[PDB]
């Protein structure tokens, strides 16, 4: 009746054809740790930190995009893993500033929750740190793209539920910016949303902007007025 | 290294130190410290309130 | 042999490669279409 | 390198771009290449059909690209920013490139670069106080097997020295263009002392077929 | 009045009570006494993505930009 | 077994490697080329496939998958989409000059394989992705193709059969990854170059999303002698698995440096002295030999007193071939700012999809310019060594893996020349 045997750590659980790695480890309860996997957009194989090793085989496969075979056994916890995963991140705090203190998401951070839980300790690279010249996307939306990680979630999201098309990858390298080429003011509907996409501190909340800091405000659910969805 | 009569620094000629980055209110374990952070007109982050209880201040 | 039996380059212009593209548009065959002219129809 | 338009005026649309209907014909001809339903696969050369109709290509001409293909205007600004060809600022008529990866700096590269640069005064990247003569240096250009190798548009030139240099700068100061072979014997890659390969002629038609 | 913070008639607001089913929540709010109200828990649909349809041939589902 | 050999004339797959010979139809079909042609298109894909996957022809491009196989791929049963063959025409991996040269004289053949690739697998359409800057190339292989149709030998009723097939040309507009296996099928796309995962094989998702097939002109040129001429005789050329004719590219410091085709099992030495002139100032001048090219380690000369030039024979010595680049460099020069230069390469000319690529070739361009100042201590080196084990096996593309190989044979081999460069610029800075 359409069921795969995986062996999520040993344990078995029976998964749909068709679907990711990363829905079966969720699927038992296992969180692999990811940037540019979003469980609303297209999958691209960008980011690299979900990384995770299958048992007897050479290489490293990606859980973000990896369709399922027969019979898997899948380690989580195994050693290359752990390698893979600690050596993503000290790729990704090279090129990122020291900006923690005055960023806006520094309760709510995504590198930081995983440098914390995924991440080494002692850090490197004594010289370099490339800096990108800022633009303005929006006077909604306050935009430092030195922040960036260039993991392409605001472009899959404009293009493909805000249907604008107008932010692209412009350059090679190390000099991959991520903005509109031509100046123009990305204003349409739903453009407030791509401040919860991003998730490093890059496309940030212009009126919010300085104001707050998310481990004071306390959370509370509500219900919307002025639209008839709610 | 004596603590008592804590106050706030400012830049070799400039402008003050602090950036309302919340990290002191978020340490403090009596609870003392209450940030509220505006920006100025020139756009850099600062306060609006930085005050302190010396009573609740167990130093 | 000695002679070289290139020197058909030689005199190669600018617009020659597009220019031969024009010259073989017919004799050739017909694109198969696929739904829609455009993913954005 | 300036990968923000910052509209300077030259630039900043509409500045006056259009084609000539013999180009449309051409644009008809390599949108008909491609199969129907995906007609924005043209880009790439229709706005290299732009960048030879004019020399460099400015906003407008993006933007004309993107209404003739009907395709948004960012998918054409990502494939001009991408590529090497699409010199988005102005250059010259003619356009040195000095090609020196490994093989060609291991032969003695920066003597071209230093002959290049007191035959013409200008460093790199800038220009001369004129227009033609452009000067950069590039990543690999496939003839490995000979010198430090020179691009002027559309030409190659291997198997060069300063003094080949000099003369080939001093013809086209004079616009005569010269041979784009290379210089110094060996007319293609060749073994240049005994020809060591194959001298027999071939043998033709069924040289030993089975089972054609 | 004197410095700007928030004063509260409150004792019992900053409690959080962290359970693991829901008919324990329900046992402890009717045995304690006070009212209760319990909403829903909303699990995440389980999706079906695929990298092979977001390169397909005469789909809309191509996406154009990577 | 013939003890490795050395190759000799009219075994050749192709002459007319120099342009010595009259170039056209006219000179191909003087050549032999076109020849009983309705007959390999009229006896079956079975027999194609058969006759290559005997012939056990290595695939050619640096990643050195069996051709035959990948061509069995293709043959899905057949739905209500087309099949594409992409005929890849780019020289990077700087020391190439391979198929240039193929591209320039004898197009032709090009034409034969392409013609023959599209009956082995039921394909519809060849497009051959010619490199951006080979402009006066890309008009001479227009006009091969002008002459293919004028003489009605492709095109409706390709020679004489009952099979339309088409061929095109996109020049490409100037980088290196759109060399590669997929990248180049999303720059057909008119897409921006980028590559795309591996989970979808080009034998499953391809141009536009029709199920096609990439293939080097070397495997291409090669594919219309096998057929026409003997089965598995281009196996009688040197070893069992790793088989046939290869041109070699002799650039560097050799006299009179050139491109030769020879056995594939042949030894360095032999291949370096008696075909290309000769190591500048005797064959004890040489520091280190290069094959391949940029996505392989280096060999020093102690080992390259013995090894031949064979896929299995240089993993062997822990250096992946790639194509053909078997370049020198001479004692008198400094490897270290070689490969720096060639690190610099490496940035110039990659995408950024992955973060490991980028950020990796970042530092290791950093780190390699320090080295050649000298600017460091040895436990740098050795992080170097750490970084370039972990870029090696995490990327879309082999562009990492090849950017983490000559960093880690230059660490393996030359380790004691860094650190005397380290040392003498400590005794001159203190
Ligand atoms: C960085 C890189 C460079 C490549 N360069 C070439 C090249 O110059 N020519 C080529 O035909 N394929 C090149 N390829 C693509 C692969 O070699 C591909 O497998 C090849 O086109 C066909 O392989 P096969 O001959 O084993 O079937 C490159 C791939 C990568 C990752
Ligand atoms: S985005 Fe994250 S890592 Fe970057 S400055 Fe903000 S809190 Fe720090
Ligand atoms: S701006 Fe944010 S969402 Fe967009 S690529 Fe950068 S990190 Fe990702
Ligand atoms: S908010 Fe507190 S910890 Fe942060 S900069 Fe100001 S004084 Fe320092
Ligand atoms: S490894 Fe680098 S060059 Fe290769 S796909 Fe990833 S980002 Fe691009
Ligand atoms: S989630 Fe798989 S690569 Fe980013
Ligand atoms: S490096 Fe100059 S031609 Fe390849």
């Amino acid at each position: 009746s359409n069921l795969i045997e995986v062996f999520v750590d040993g344990q078995s659980v029976m998964v749909e054809p068709g679907t990711t790695v990363l829905q079966a480890c969720e699927k038992v309860g296992m969180q692999i740790p990811r940037f540019c996997y979003h469980e609303r957009l297209s999958v691209a194989g960008n980011c690299r930190m979900c990384l995770v090793e299958i048992e007897k085989a050479p290489k490293v496969v990606a859980a973000c995009a990896m369709p399922v075979m027969k019979g898997w056994n899948i380690l989580t916890n195994s050693e290359k893993t752990k390698k893979a995963r600690e050596g993503v991140m000290e790729f990704l705090l090279a090129n990122h500033p020291l900006d923690c203190p005055i960023c806006d998401q520094g309760g709510e951070c995504d590198l930081q929750d995983q440098s914390m839980m995924f991440g080494s300790d002692r850090s490197r690279f004594l010289e370099g740190k490339r800096a990108v010249e800022d633009k303005n996307i929006g006077p909604l939306v306050k935009t430092i793209m030195t922040r960036c990680i260039q993991c392409t979630r605001c472009i899959r999201f404009a293009s493909e539920i805000a249907g604008v098309d107008d932010l692209g990858t412009t350059g090679r390298g190390n000099d991959m910016q991520v903005g509109t080429y031509i100046e123009k003011m990305f204003m349409s509907e739903l453009s407030g949303n791509i401040i919860d996409i991003c998730p490093v501190g890059a496309l940030t909340s212009k009126p919010y902007a300085f104001t707050a800091r998310p481990w004071e405000t306390r959370k509370t659910e509500s219900i919307d007025v002025m639209d008839a969805v709610g | 290294r004596f603590r008592g009569e804590h106050a706030l620094r400012r830049y070799p000629s400039g402008e003050e130190r602090c950036i309302a980055c919340k990290l002191c209110e978020a340490v403090c374990p009596a609870q003392a410290i209450t940030i509220e952070a505006e920006p100025r007109a020139d756009g850099s982050r600062r306060t609006t309130r930085y005050d302190i209880d010396m009573t609740k201040c167990i130093y | 042999n000695t002679t070289y039996k290139n020197l058909q380059h030689h005199d190669y212009s600018t617009y020659t490669f597009l220019d031969l593209n024009l010259d073989l548009s017919k004799f050739r065959m017909p694109q198969p279409s696929s739904g829609r002219e455009s993913p954005r129809h | 390198a300036l990968f923000v338009h910052r509209d300077t005026p030259k630039n900043n649309p509409e500045t006056p771009f259009d084609f000539t209907p013999e180009n449309y014909k051409r644009i008809e001809a390599i949108v008909k290449n491609y199969p129907e339903g995906h007609k924005a696969a043209a880009v790439l050369p229709v706005l290299d059909l732009a960048q030879r109709q004019n020399g460099w290509l400015p906003i407008s001409a993006m933007n004309k690209v993107a209404e003739i293909l009907q395709v948004p205007p960012m998918r054409v600004y990502e494939v001009a920013t991408f590529y090497t060809m699409y010199n988005r600022k102005p250059v010259g008529k003619y356009h040195i490139q000095v090609c020196t990866t490994t093989p060609c700096m291991l032969r003695n590269s920066d003597s071209i670069l230093e002959a290049i640069q007191k035959k013409l005064g200008i460093k790199v990247g800038e220009t001369t106080p004129d227009k033609l003569f452009t000067l950069i240096e590039v990543e690999c250009l496939g003839a490995c097997v000979n010198a430090p190798m020179v691009q002027i548009n559309d030409n190659y030139y291997e198997d060069l020295t300063p003094k080949d240099i000099e003369e080939i700068i001093d013809e086209l100061k004079a616009g005569k263009i010269p041979k784009p072979g290379p210089r110094s014997g060996r007319f293609s890659c060749e073994p240049a002392g005994g020809l060591t390969s194959l001298t027999e002629p071939p043998k033709g038609p069924g040289f030993g077929v089975q089972a054609g | 009045p004197l410095m700007g913070w928030a004063s509260t008639a409150d004792p019992l607001s900053n409690l959080v009570l962290t359970f693991s089913t829901k008919e324990d929540a329900i046992a402890f709010a009717e045995k304690n006494g006070w009212s209760y109200d319990v909403e829903e828990r909303k699990v995440p649909k389980p999706k079906s993505k695929s990298y092979g349809a977001n390169f397909s041939w005469n789909k809309r589902t191509r996406v154009s930009t990577k | 077994k013939t003890s490795f050999g050395s190759l000799k004339d009219e075994d050749r797959i192709f002459t007319n490697l120099y342009g010595r010979h009259d170039w056209r139809l006219k000179g191909a079909q003087s050549r032999g080329d076109w020849y009983k042609t309705k007959e390999i298109l009229l006896k079956g894909p079975d027999w194609i496939l058969g006759e290559v996957k005997t012939s056990g022809l290595r695939g050619r491009g640096g990643a050195g998958f069996p051709t035959g196989l990948k061509w069995s791929f293709m043959n899905k049963p057949s739905d209500g989409r087309p099949k594409y063959l992409v005929v890849n025409a780019d020289e990077g991996e700087p020391g190439t000059c391979k198929d240039r040269e193929i591209i320039r004289h004898d197009p032709h053949k090009l034409v034969e394989g392409c013609l023959v690739g599209g009956r082995a697998m039921g394909a519809r359409a060849a497009y051959i992705y010619i490199r951006g800057e080979f402009y006066n190339e890309a008009s001479n292989l227009q006009v091969a193709i002008r002459e293919a149709y004028e003489a009605g030998l492709i095109g409706k009723n390709a020679c004489g059969s009952g099979y339309d097939f088409d061929v095109f040309v996109v020049r490409g507009a100037g980088a290196y990854i759109c060399g590669e296996e997929t990248a180049l099928i999303e720059s057909i796309e008119g897409k921006q170059g980028k590559p795309r995962l591996k989970p979808p094989f080009p034998a499953d998702v391809g141009v536009f999303g029709c199920p096609t097939t990439v293939a080097n002109v070397e495997t291409v040129a090669v594919s219309p002698t096998i057929c026409r001429r003997g089965g598995a005789w281009f196996a009688s050329f040197g070893r069992e698995r790793n088989s046939g004719t290869k041109l070699f590219n002799i650039s560097g410091h050799v006299n009179n440096p050139c491109t030769v085709e020879e056995e594939m099992s042949v030894p360095l030495k032999e291949l370096i002295e008696k075909h290309a002139g000769g190591v500048t100032g005797g064959w004890d001048n040489l520091l280190a030999v290069i094959p391949g090219g940029s996505s392989t380690p280096l060999i020093p000369k102690s080992v390259c007193e013995t090894v031949l030039m064979d896929f299995d024979a240089l993993i062997q010595a822990q250096t992946g071939l790639g194509t053909a680049a078997v370049i020198v460099m001479d004692r008198s020069t400094d490897i270290v700012k070689a490969i720096a230069r060639l690190i610099e390469f490496y940035k110039h000319e990659s995408c950024g999809q992955c973060t490991p690529c980028r950020e990796g070739v970042d530092w290791m361009n950093k780190v390699m310019a320090r080295f050649v100042r000298g600017d460091a201590r040895p436990a740098e080196i050795d992080s170097l060594w750490e970084i370039s084990k972990q870029i090696e096996g995490h990327t879309i593309c082999a562009l990492g893996d090849g950017a983490a190989w000559p960093v880690q044979g230059l660490i393996r081999h030359f380790r004691p020349e860094l650190e005397e460069r380290m040392q003498r610029f400590a005794q001159q800075h203190q």
